[PDB]
């Protein structure tokens, strides 16, 4: 499940979590270039342990 | 169990402290230890021998698989024990001995079962888990035998003698396992200790054909998870121990080049103890190439397997070690090459350019002679760049590491003006910490300052002769002829016997030497001899050299004031200096002749033998 979301995150950029099965979460912004600085931030509790934190930052 | 949980509680924090990307290690739940069924072993006298025999052989067959029978009953589990068993006093004496022959294997089984389901806990590391798993496979066959024996016993084909007869291999196997289990538990054994212990319990039997399979199997099984950690360290160069069991440890804390990877004696297996240092060196060498760029992995076959009575596990590591050292050496000799980095230190410190100095001494003789506190650091660096552009060291690409460092003295243990306090500071790159060192930089600086003082006095002594000729006395003519023709010859000796021969041999060490721990030693030896064969780290320094140089600087100071507007006062102080100088020159020749190579510098200093003492 997680890997399917992860292959729609690096190929479509959609979280595909409904109960936080993925680490990235989305805050609705004003959508005038404040997407980049506020919208996606890491949740460090749902990063899979076989995935390293460096990769988790990079896929964002 | 109780006593093992303490060991786990220590080692979990020990391994957690190192980790910064992992998480806390899960332990087995509480219920698993609690049950006495998920862990290992927790008128009648008048009847004939056959009924008593059938009953006792069934109960004994029961206690083999870890459940109590009727007559024999395992005494209750509490802590670590070697188990003791009761028997009823209703049995005949023949049966009472014949049971007691068998009870060793039951007591051994009890220990092995507790060992297997305890040392599968996570803190012990992967090798101990694999030891428990191989013992688990061995425990499995015993149940097969017991289950066949019940079918035999129903048909009237089991008694104590037959049972004992059948279990003759199994009792010996279980006994050797019991020795290993108690030696691994009682003190702390994790990593290479419980891998060496099985390599030396394979030399307590030099041949059986039963124990051979057992020890070879347990070693080969337990060495695979150690090899898992090992093969990422020798071929790739990263440790990645998920549990600290490996021989080389990394604790994070420029210089982190052999200080980040240390060694722990227990974690080394005995069959790799001879190669332990080489196994440490490989990953250290391949680590340093990764940070500049391009991770390299060895194309070499990565299959290494433990063999009893063969050392086939040697040659793969040997080839990998050779390839590894070659890759670091080749990487350096093609980019970040040694014959530029060392060659520029030679070019300025050891003065392969004397054109980088002939401008600089003439240009900055006034502004160096001021006191060291008076002189500001930027002025030196700027004037240095002027003389760098006048010199042809400008066309050398490495001239960008000429800096300022002011230093107190080089006549302290084994100056006060800008000259002889002045030094350069060389800065090197990351993989040049394994050759070029901080201690080596410190020792190079003093060498330059020594030669710098000797060049300063040469400038003074030539100035006196050229000014003194006007288009008074000849007493200072011969004194100056004995000073200049002293200091020039110390340069001729100190260079053309120590420096250039050994440097040209060191270029033959940088074609024929296949690793880095040769080159490091060769370099250190050249520096240590280029100090020790001179007056630098001589134990009493030969202090007469500093005294003679002091008489030189006083003489040239007085001789520059040859201009009148008393000739006798100058003549008297020059002769006082002449006594002070000639005595110390003879004292130098004597003090060096007694000290332990002499005849070369003595014949250089005097050849006629006008003075011979």
């Amino acid at each position: 499940p997680v890997l399917s979301f992860l292959y729609r995150w690096i190929y479509d950029g959609e979280l595909e979590d409904t109960y936080h099965e993925f680490f990235v979460a989305s805050d609705p912004t004003v959508k005038t270039d404040r997407l980049w600085h506020d919208k996606y931030t890491l949740r460090k509790s749902m990063i899979p342990s076989f995935m390293t934190m460096d990769q988790s930052r990079k896929v964002l | 169990l109780q006593q093992s949980l303490e060991l786990k509680r220590k080692m979990l924090r020990d391994k957690q402290n190192k980790k910064n990307s992992g998480q806390h290690l899960p332990i087995f739940p509480a219920w698993v230890y609690e049950r006495p069924a998920l862990i290992g072993d927790f008128p009648i006298g008048t009847l004939p021998l056959a009924s008593q025999e059938s009953a006792v052989v069934e109960d004994l067959l029961y206690v083999l698989v870890g459940v109590d029978g009727r007559y024999v009953s395992a005494q209750p589990l509490a802590g670590r024990q070697s188990r003791t068993f009761l028997v009823d006093p209703n049995l005949d004496l023949s049966i009472r001995e014949l049971v007691h022959r068998i009870l060793p294997v039951a007591a051994s089984y009890s220990a092995v079962t507790r060992f297997i389901e305890e040392k599968s806990s996570f803190e012990y590391g992967q090798v101990n888990h694999a030891l428990a798993a191989a013992m688990r496979t061995l425990v499995k066959e015993h149940l097969i035998l017991v289950s066949q024996l019940e079918q035999l016993h129903r048909q009237g084909l089991l008694s104590l003698q037959k049972l004992w007869f059948y279990i003759q291999p199994a009792m010996r196997t279980m006994d050797i396992l019991a020795s290993l289990a108690t030696s691994v538990d009682k003190g702390e054994c994790l990593g290479g200790s419980t891998l060496s212990l099985l390599h030396d319990r394979s030399f307590s039997y030099t041949g059986d054909s039963q124990a051979q399979e057992l020890c070879l199997y347990l070693t080969k099984a337990a060495s695979a998870p150690y090899f898992e950690v090992l093969e990422k360290w020798i071929y790739r160069g990263i440790i990645h121990d998920p549990y600290s069991e490996f021989m080389v440890e990394e604790h994070e804390l420029d210089k982190y080049w052999d200080q980040r990877y240390t060694i722990v004696q227990q974690q080394i297996p005995s069959f790799l103890q001879k190669m332990a240092d080489k196994i440490l060196s490989t990953g250290k060498y391949l680590n340093v190439v990764r940070e500049c760029g391009h991770d390299v992995t060895c194309p070499v076959a990565k299959e290494i397997i433990y063999t009893l009575k063969e050392r086939a596990y040697v040659e793969q590591i040997e080839k990998a070690f050779n390839y590894a050292s070659k890759v670091l050496l080749d990487f350096l000799m093609e980019e970040k090459e040694l014959v530029a980095h060392l060659r520029s230190i030679k070019r300025y410190f050891l003065m392969d350019q004397g054109d980088f100095f002939v401008h600089f001494m003439d240009l900055a003789e006034e502004e160096l002679r001021k006191p060291v506190e008076d002189i500001t650091p930027p002025r030196l660096e700027a004037l240095l760049e002027l003389a760098l552009r006048m010199s042809t060291a400008n066309t050398d690409p490495f001239k960008d590491d000429l800096k300022i460092d002011l230093m107190p003295h080089d006549l302290i243990t084994q100056a006060l003006s800008g000259l002889e306090a002045f030094s350069f500071d060389y800065i090197v790159k990351w993989p040049l910490s394994l050759i070029i060192n901080r201690k080596a930089l410190t020792r190079y600086q003093m060498l330059f300052r020594h030669m710098f003082y000797c060049k300063h006095v040469e400038r003074q002594l030539c100035s006196v002769w050229i000014s003194n000729k006007t288009a008074w006395f000849a007493g200072a003519f011969t004194l100056r002829q004995r000073m200049l023709n002293f200091v020039q010859n110390i340069q001729y000796y100190m260079m053309f016997e120590v420096m250039e021969p050994t440097w040209h041999i060191l270029e033959k060490n940088l074609k024929s030497a296949s690793n880095i721990d040769d080159v490091l030693g060769h370099h250190t030896g050249f520096l240590d001899t280029c100090l020790k064969d001179c007056m630098l780290t001589n134990p009493e320094l030969l202090k007469v050299f500093s005294k003679l140089m002091s008489v030189c600087v006083m003489f040239t100071n007085c001789m520059q004031k040859f201009t009148q507007s008393l000739v006798s006062g100058f003549e008297a102080t020059i002769n006082k200096f002449d006594k002070n100088f000639s005595a110390h020159l003879l004292d130098l020749l004597a003090r060096l002749s007694i000290y332990s190579g002499m005849a070369s510098v003595i014949s250089r200093l005097d050849f006629n033998g006008f003075y011979t003492e």
